[PDB]
Parts: C-alpha cells; sequence; structure tokens
RNA sequence: UGUUACUUUGAAGAAAUUAGAGUGCUCAAAGCAAGCCUACGCUCUGUAUACAUUAGCAUGGGAUAACAUUAUAGGA
RNA sequence: GAAACUGCGAAUGGCUCAUUAAAUCAGUUAUAGUUUGUUUGAUGGUUACUCGGAUAACCGUAGUAAUUCUAGAGCUAAUACGUGCACCCCGAAAGGGAUGCAUUUAUUAGAUAGCGAUGAUUCAUGAUAACUCGACGGAUCGCACGGCCGCCGGCGACGCAUCAUUCAAAUUUCUGCCCUAUCAACUUUCGAUGGUAGGAUAGUGGCCUACCAUGGUGGUGACGGGUGACGGAGAAUUAGGGUUCGAUUCCGGAGAGGGAGCCUGAGAAACGGCUA
C-alpha cells in the first residue's frame, strides 16, 4: 500500500466482536483512540449489536449526533470510537451505565453499573519517566498521561482514576498475592490471584495465576491487569467472576437448566 | 599506539583535555576510559576495561547495544579486520522420511579487539543493529578450542 | 605475536614445573 | 534518482539480484551539499520526509566554536581548511564537512581570555581575576598559535544536514596528532 | 488559568516530596536503634 | 554452572476453511441464530471447544544418543 | 443560498498475477536504528479597541478549427498570502547582557547501596557557554447573555507547537521453497567481503565517496539454467504415511502498454497526477 488502510474486511475483524460472516463485506474500522483496534469495541457494535438501540449503521449516527452517549464521562460522536477494557459508557436518557469487562470466554461484556460506581475506572500504568523541565509523568495503557504522579507508582501498577476530578485517587502495586484479570490471549477474562513472577532477562516475563478453584494458568505480564489489593477487586465483576468452566461442566449446567426451565 | 588511521580515533563524549583530574569518577567522565555492561549475564572482559583500543562497534566500549537473538557457533573464518564468520550447525527435519539432515549457516559477526579468536574456537554472538552489509551480530564470549 | 606466545609458554612452563616440585615436597612431608 | 536500496547490490554469495520492484520514494538519496568557505553565505531549505526541514549550507564563513578546556564558546570566522581525513581533494577545494580540520580566528577567544584572566596572549574585579589566575594553565602548543591569530579547530556539525559549521578547538594529544600531519 | 494550575500542582508535589523526606530520616533514626541493640 | 538433541507441560499464536458443541431455516446443503412466556418484558440469551508441521520462547524429566573434556591437573 | 476562494480527500477501495526462487512469503524477532496527517491524554514563559498589499466569483474587450486551451482591463473578501503588539555572566552591589519554545555544537551533572528507568545506553531529564538570519509562541469563527461599576465573565468551533498514545510504515533476527551437475567453481578494475573518516537518508547499512586490507560463497549443491513459478491461509484425494494443486473474494507482495524521472503531500517514485 501507498499509505493507511481505511477499510476492515468483515472476515478480518476480531473474532470477539461476533459478527456474522454473511452480514456484509465490511466491518467497522476502529478509529484511532485510547485502545488498540484489536482490543476494543467500537460504539457502533455496542449500540447496534449488543444493546439493540440502533437497528442500522445509520441509526447509530443519529444516536451519537444527539450527544446521548458518553465514554469515560465525555460525550463521543465518533461511530468507530475504540471503547475498551475498563471504559465506562453512560447513556443519561436511559439512566444506564456500563463497564466494558471481558466475560470468561474472552468477549467484551457490558456490565451494568450503579450510579456510584460509574464515577471512576481502573488504568494500568505503562511507564513513569521525566518529561520536559524534569517534571515526572506516567502514561497508561488507555492513552492517558498524568503529571506529578505519586513517587511510589511504578510500571505495571494499577491506578484508580476519578472521572470527575481526573486525578489518581488510589493505586495498587503489582506484586504477588493480588487479584488480577487476564486481558489478552487464551486466558482472556479469567480472574485469579497472582502467585508467581518468572523473569527472563531480555525476554517476556511470565506470571502464574491461580483461580479461586485451584486452577492455575500462566500468561505474559502484558496481559495482566491488577483489579484489587489482596483478594478483593476494586470493581464489580460479572456473574462468572472470572471462573472458567470446562465444556463438560458447562454442558452439565445446560442440561440441568432444561430440566428446571 | 592505537592511532593508525588518517583521523584521530577517540571515544565520543570523553573529554581528554580537562584541567581537573578523572581520579574518582565513573567511566567516561573526567577523561576516564568509557565502558559498560551489556547485561544478560555476560561479563565485561578485562581487556576492554583496561585497554587502549578504539572501536565504536565494540559491545563493551562502543556505541552498539545487544538486543534480539543470542546465538552460538564455531569460528569458521578470522581473516577480516575485526570481523569473523561464525558457523552454526543444526539438524533439519525431513518430514516424509522422519529423519534428519545436517545443515549449517554462516553468520558474519563483529569481534572487538578485547577478544582473541582462532578458527575452531567456540563463540557466542549477540544481535545488534546492522554494522555492515552482512554483519548483524557482535561476539560476546570466546572459548578456545579444546577447553 | 611471536613474543606474545613466547612469554606465555615460558611462564607456563615455569609454574608448571614449580607445582611439580611443590607437590613432591608436600608428599615427602605427608609420609612422616 | 539517487537510491539507498540494496536491490542493485550483489548478494553476499556474489550472485546477482533480479529486480522485482521499482525504486521507492522512501529510500531516496539527494545530491551532496559540498559546502564551501565563502563570505557569500547561502543555506537552502529542504523539505524532507514527514514535512520536516533540513538546512543545506552551500557556503559558510563563520561558525560556533567551543574551547573545551576553558568551557567557553564563541562565534568566530572560519579562515581555511587545512586537513581532511577522508579525501585530500576536499582540502584544496575548501569543503566544509564534519571532522574536517580548519583554522578559525583567535580574536574572540583572546578577548575572553583577557576579560577572564586579565592576561594578553575596579577593586572587586581585580580581587577575583587574581584569584582565577592561581589555577591558570595554558598549553604551550595552544599558546604558540595565538600569536598568529589562528586556532586549529575540528568541525563537529554536519553543514549539509544542519546548515551550520560548529566545532571545537583542538588541544591535547588530538592537537599533537594533527599538527604532526601538517608538519611537512 | 493554566499558569495558575501549573504553579499550584508544582507546589503540591514539592510539599509531598518534602513531607516524605522526613519519613526517610525519621524512619532512618528509629532504624539505627537496631544497630546498637 | 560444558554444550545439544529427545520428551513433558505451558505461553504465544488471524479470521474463513477442517473437526466439533448448541439450535426443528418445514427437511437439507446452510445460516448464526434463537428460546421463554404474554409484559411495555425476560433468559447477565447463545455466538463453545479441539486441531494447527518445522523454527523460536519458557518449566519438569535425564533413559537413550551426539559433541566437548581428562595425567607435568593452571584440579578440588 | 448558486457561484467562487480557502480547507480536506482523491496514497483507501477495486483490478490483475507480468516480473520475482532465501527473493516475495510464513511463523518468530528487533528498532537502544527511524518517520508517522488524524484519534485520545497531557503540556505551551515574568495599530493592538486589531496591520498591509493582492486575487477569484462577478464585470467586459478578446484570441483560436479546437480542449475544465488561453491573453488584457475594472471591482471586492479571508482561518488565502505577507506582516506584526504578543538561574548565569560582565560590573562603577547600581547598571547592563543573556533570559519562551525549538535549532546546532561543546563542557558538565545524571551518586551511593536531594537524586528516575532498563537484561543492557555518557539513557530520560537537569545546569552552563554560545549558536540560527527559526513557515513556532491565535490580528480566526458560532451561540448565549450575565455579573460588577467602562471593567469582568459562559459553553463551543477551528488552528499552531511539544511529549505520550493510537493508526501504520520502513528496515530487520532465526528457520523454512519445486526441477536441473549434459551448470563446479562464483564474486572483486566500474563494491565483491571487511576496516577508518565522511557524504546522503526519516534513520541503520558499501546506501554512496576517499583511503586501506584481501576477503566473501560453495557436493550440507554456491554460481548458472528451467518453471505453462506471485507467497501463504488453504483445495482435491486420503486406513496410515502420502500424491497433486493453490490465477481468483482473507493476509502479504507486485504492476497499471514498456522503461525512466518527478511534483504535491503526513503518506505516492501515484498513473481514473505530471515530464521525457
Ligand atoms: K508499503
Ligand atoms: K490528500
Ligand atoms: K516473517
Ligand atoms: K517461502
Ligand atoms: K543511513
Ligand atoms: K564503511
Ligand atoms: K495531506
Ligand atoms: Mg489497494
Ligand atoms: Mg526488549
Ligand atoms: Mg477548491
Ligand atoms: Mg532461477
Ligand atoms: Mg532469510
Ligand atoms: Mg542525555
Ligand atoms: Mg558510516
Ligand atoms: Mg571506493
Ligand atoms: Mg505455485
Ligand atoms: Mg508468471
Ligand atoms: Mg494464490
Ligand atoms: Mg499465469
Ligand atoms: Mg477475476
Ligand atoms: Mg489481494
Ligand atoms: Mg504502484
Ligand atoms: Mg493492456
Ligand atoms: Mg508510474
Ligand atoms: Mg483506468
Ligand atoms: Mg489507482
Amino acid at each position: 500500500a501507498r499509505g493507511l488502510k481505511k477499510h476492515l474486511k468483515r472476515l478480518n475483524a476480531p473474532k470477539h466482536w461476533m459478527l456474522d460472516k454473511l452480514g456484509g463485506a465490511f466491518a467497522p474500522k476502529p478509529s484511532s483512540g485510547p485502545h488498540k483496534s484489536r482490543e476494543c469495541l467500537p460504539l457502533v457494535i455496542i449500540l447496534r449489536n449488543r444493546l439493540k438501540y440502533a437497528l442500522t449503521y445509520r441509526e447509530v449516527i443519529s444516536i451519537l449526533m444527539q450527544r446521548q452517549v458518553m465514554v469515560d464521562g465525555k460525550v463521543r460522536t465518533d461511530k468507530t470510537y475504540p471503547a475498551g477494557f475498563m471504559d465506562v459508557v453512560t447513556i443519561p436518557k436511559t439512566n444506564e451505565s456500563f463497564r466494558l469487562l471481558y466475560d470468561t470466554k474472552g468477549r467484551f461484556r457490558l456490565h451494568s453499573l450503579r450510579d456510584e460506581e460509574a464515577k471512576f475506572k481502573l488504568c494500568k500504568v505503562r511507564s513513569v519517566q521525566f518529561g520536559q523541565k524534569g517534571i515526572p509523568y506516567l502514561n497508561t495503557y488507555d492513552g492517558r498521561t498524568i503529571r506529578y504522579p505519586d513517587p511510589l507508582i511504578k510500571a505495571n501498577d494499577t491506578i484508580k482514576l476519578d472521572l470527575d476530578s481526573n486525578k489518581i485517587v488510589d493505586f495498587i502495586k503489582f506484586d504477588v498475592g493480588n487479584v488480577v484479570m487476564v486481558t489478552g490471549g487464551r486466558n482472556r477474562g479469567r480472574v485469579g490471584i497472582l502467585k508467581n513472577r518468572e523473569k527472563h532477562k531480555g525476554s517476556f516475563e511470565t506470571v502464574h495465576i491461580q483461580d479461586s478453584q485451584g486452577h492455575e494458568f500462566a500468561t505474559r505480564l502484558g496481559n495482566v491487569f491488577t483489579l484489587g489489593k489482596g483478594s478483593k477487586p476494586w470493581v464489580s465483576l460479572p456473574k462468572g467472576k472470572g471462573i472458567k468452566l470446562s465444556i463438560i461442566e458447562e454442558a452439565r449446567k445446560r442440561m440441568a437448566a432444561q430440566s428446571a426451565t | 599506539a592505537e592511532q593508525t588511521e588518517k583521523a584521530f580515533l577517540k571515544q565520543p563524549g570523553v573529554f581528554l583535555s580537562s584541567k581537573k583530574t578523572g581520579k574518582g569518577k565513573r567511566p567516561g567522565k573526567g577523561g576516564n576510559r568509557y565502558f559498560k555492561s551489556i547485561g544478560l549475564g555476560f561479563k565485561t572482559p578485562r581487556e576492554a576495561t583496561e585497554g587502549t583500543y578504539i572501536d565504536k562497534k565494540c559491545p563493551f566500549t562502543g556505541n552498539v547495544s545487544i538486543r534480539g537473538r543470542i546465538l552460538a557457533g564455531t569460528c569458521h573464518s578470522a581473516k577480516m579486520n575485526r570481523t569473523i564468520i561464525v558457523r552454526r550447525n543444526y539438524l533439519h527435519y525431513v518430514k516424509k522420511y522422519q529423519r534428519y539432515e545436517k545443515r549449517h549457516s554462516n553468520i558474519p559477526a563483529h569481534i572487538s579487539p578485547c577478544f582473541r579468536v582462532k578458527e575452531g574456537d567456540h563463540v557466542t554472538i549477540g544481535q545488534c543493529r546492522p554494522l555492515s552489509k552482512t554483519v548483524r551480530f557482535n561476539v560476546l564470549k570466546v572459548i578456545p578450542a579444546g577447553s | 605475536e611471536k613474543a606474545r606466545e613466547k612469554t606465555l609458554s615460558d611462564q607456563f612452563e615455569a609454574r608448571r614445573a614449580k607445582n611439580k616440585a611443590s607437590r613432591e615436597r608436600k608428599f615427602a612431608r605427608r609420609k612422616k | 534518482g539517487i537510491s539507498r536500496d540494496s536491490m542493485h547490490k550483489r548478494r553476499a554469495t556474489g550472485g546477482k539480484k533480479k529486480s522485482w520492484r521499482k525504486k521507492r520514494k522512501y529510500e531516496l538519496g539527494r545530491q551532496p551539499a559540498n559546502t564551501k568557505i565563502s563570505s557569500n553565505k547561502t543555506v537552502r531549505r529542504i523539505r524532507v520526509r514527514g514535512g520536516n526541514v533540513k538546512w543545506r549550507a552551500l557556503r559558510l564563513d563563520t561558525g560556533n566554536f567551543s574551547w573545551g578546556s576553558e568551557a567557553v564558546t564563541r562565534k568566530t570566522r572560519i579562515l581555511d581548511v587545512v586537513y581532511n581525513a577522508s579525501n585530500n581533494e576536499l582540502v584544496r577545494t575548501q569543503t566544509l564537512v564534519k571532522s574536517a580540520i580548519v583554522q578559525v580566528d583567535a580574536a574572540p577567544f583572546k578577548q575572553w581570555y583577557l576579560q577572564h584572566y586579565g592576561i594578553d596572549i575596579s577593586n572587586h574585579v581585580v580581587r577575583k581575576i587574581e584569584n582565577r589566575q592561581a589555577d591558570r594553565k595554558l598549553d604551550s602548543h595552544l599558546e604558540e598559535q595565538f600569536a598568529s591569530g589562528r586556532l586549529l579547530a575540528c568541525i563537529s556539525s554536519r553543514p549539509g544536514q544542519c546548515g551550520r559549521a560548529d566545532g571545537y578547538i583542538l588541544e591535547g594529544k588530538e592537537l599533537e596528532f594533527y599538527m604532526k600531519k601538517l608538519q611537512k | 488559568k493554566r499558569i495558575a494550575k501549573a504553579k499550584s500542582e508544582a507546589a503540591d508535589y514539592q510539599k509531598l516530596l518534602a513531607s516524605r523526606l522526613k519519613e526517610q530520616r525519621e524512619r532512618r533514626s528509629e532504624s539505627l536503634a537496631k544497630k546498637r541493640s
């Protein structure tokens, strides 16, 4: 190509969007924004495919152009705005407020929130370094830059960000014993306690996570996101609570549901 | 001395005409010879910390970082100036016959004056940025043949 | 180059013989 | 035009490379500046990749030169190119390139030396000048060329890239090395 | 507004750093008691 | 801290296709839907999972096998 | 609110498989080796109650067989164009110089085990001496009207610069490709392999120049030749192993009758752009 690609073929779109292959030749091309295009959920998918408020591509534009949808407390009018993990989506007219969290099968779930819990979000710290004039700053994995951070905050820590004051309220150091969620790979959406950190000089660092039921799984440091200090997350989790069930166990529940339901 | 080229060879950033003395200052400051550790558990040879050679492609006293793949092999050619050919021997799996065949690859690598090498010696090479048309590796350790 | 290998061979052959004398001396003292 | 691609080169084995695509704009080169010493200063502005700017100096006469041991930098006139390690033909053409040995006017540094040490090469003022004179040392080789009004200097900038000819005054064993190259 | 904001945030950060320099010294003082014991 | 092969487990790995779970498009090839009751709705509805040579990355195993090494020990 | 200026886009998409056999490409790396309009986040010092000259549409004299071929005259705009309010040193401690951001060079700090990061950087970043004839640091627009006694003030739009981020590219590590020896040596004056110093480039690099060295590849098949050869995801048939196919809708590459060259631009060696 001679420059930037503006189209996304439907079969090349991320699988966790769950787009039907015969729905059309194209999928929404995620706009540039805080999250990567492969780890986001464009507002058009949320409003039309997940919430059913819009029936067509055109109707999503009407909803957004009325300024009825907000992401992280700010109105967004871009149809392909890349809303991602921990983002807070608010729709004042419907009095609804959701947090984008992965279900245990690795797909984004619109977790309904209470009005009180919709005033903050969690962010993972990418790095901390000195800026111009020797002023320290930290940047996150959701594209945010915070100047004058607490000197104790380091890379891979999690910060609680208030969407009103736009300031760091509290932070969690990345250490063994905290509850974390997996944000990428095979184990995406699984919640457990960080049990070990295996460092390899020059290579990726591996982290061993143990589920509440004793199931242990590994992953890369880049796919970990601390949710709370100790064992209690600072955010509300969906029903599964990051517990991944075997297909045999899942089939057992389905069989029982038909007997009762 | 090491001044054998048409230009005067020196390390960048090491000021040699300072009125003050370099006694009690870190390498590369106060006119002291500059050297560094490359990490990954490799040791800085004594010949590079106390040497007088100038090599901007040296991994310990030059301006090149080691990052990427660390490979090992045997010195195949040591006839170039500060460059050797490293032969890497490996087995290629032939699927249909469920057997192996011996293959090899010649990897050019830069060798700093702090290392002594001869054909047949075992060498470890670390990847660096392109240093020439073919060289992408720097010698990090030499084990004499028969040791 | 020739001087480099001469010094190494000359010094190695020196201590290599000194150790032989020392070990034999130590053995002589251990018998008693 | 000028290209920096490897497609025209031979393989490391020696075999030829058959062409499989046309030249790309993102691998181009450009004509050398060939900066010369001349009082008719000329620097042309070049638009480069990303919309950024390079300054190509065709002719220069002054430069910003630093006396390292004294930690003083002054703008001074470039007088002559005397030595070039790459190509002696760049000396007689008076081409300004990085690492070329040139002679610069010593007048701006003499004024600072007289204002700083009170020496040629107000009660509270004389108090400090004599205080600074205790730790004053001047290289004999460096002082010998102040009489002629010219200092040997090395260009540390790239005039064809930044449009300027900056450098530092030679001293120490570097000065000895180059003055021996000029001793003929 | 932005000059005041930059000046305000710069002052708070310096107070935070100075506030914690006491801890590094006070905590150091009590830490030295173990050496004597 | 001699270097490897081999083996075990794991991570990373495009989708579509292939295998495969769920689902009565009337069946079917398919599709990714739908189902539940009859309210201003519900099931957080579903859209599983396996496979994926070789090379590379990381744990456990050390039989089999390759290379290297050994006595003027530059030995511990 | 036509027209017209200005802004942006037209570098995506679509089409095709000619050239191309460690090349493309695949998995796997690296950028501490670079550029990146936009998005998102943050950050930009202690005549001015508002400058200047043009030009389109329009208007009216036209030329040519002729083209979104073209000349002259009269008008008038701007977020067009050009301008412009906007600690250290010297020192009779007065006074003066420098004093935003960026640019270029040099000196200096960046410890230890006040003082940040990495497996690893004289790294992030600081201070200092100067430097540049710096498209920088708002002469812009909508809506709403209020509060103080002329002053002050709301919510937006557009635009400039820096860092981070996102969207990406470029180059790049390791391993892997069909037939042919009736192809055994190939490469190196004119770059072949490496070294030093430069030039050029967004940047690494014989990418190019000067000088120096004599290297580099090869029966583990180099070099050359053939392909009715784009590569892969895959397709057919398959007890197992395998054989054959893969122009074509997904990904990557390449081309626009053949070559070459280039402007504009964040991005093109662009072809529903230009020059030969
Ligand atoms: K491209
Ligand atoms: K454009
Ligand atoms: K690849
Ligand atoms: K291939
Ligand atoms: K380059
Ligand atoms: K070279
Ligand atoms: K543009
Ligand atoms: Mg295209
Ligand atoms: Mg790394
Ligand atoms: Mg227009
Ligand atoms: Mg061929
Ligand atoms: Mg290759
Ligand atoms: Mg620095
Ligand atoms: Mg070079
Ligand atoms: Mg040459
Ligand atoms: Mg084929
Ligand atoms: Mg063909
Ligand atoms: Mg094909
Ligand atoms: Mg064909
Ligand atoms: Mg067709
Ligand atoms: Mg294609
Ligand atoms: Mg093209
Ligand atoms: Mg045709
Ligand atoms: Mg063309
Ligand atoms: Mg056409
Ligand atoms: Mg086209």
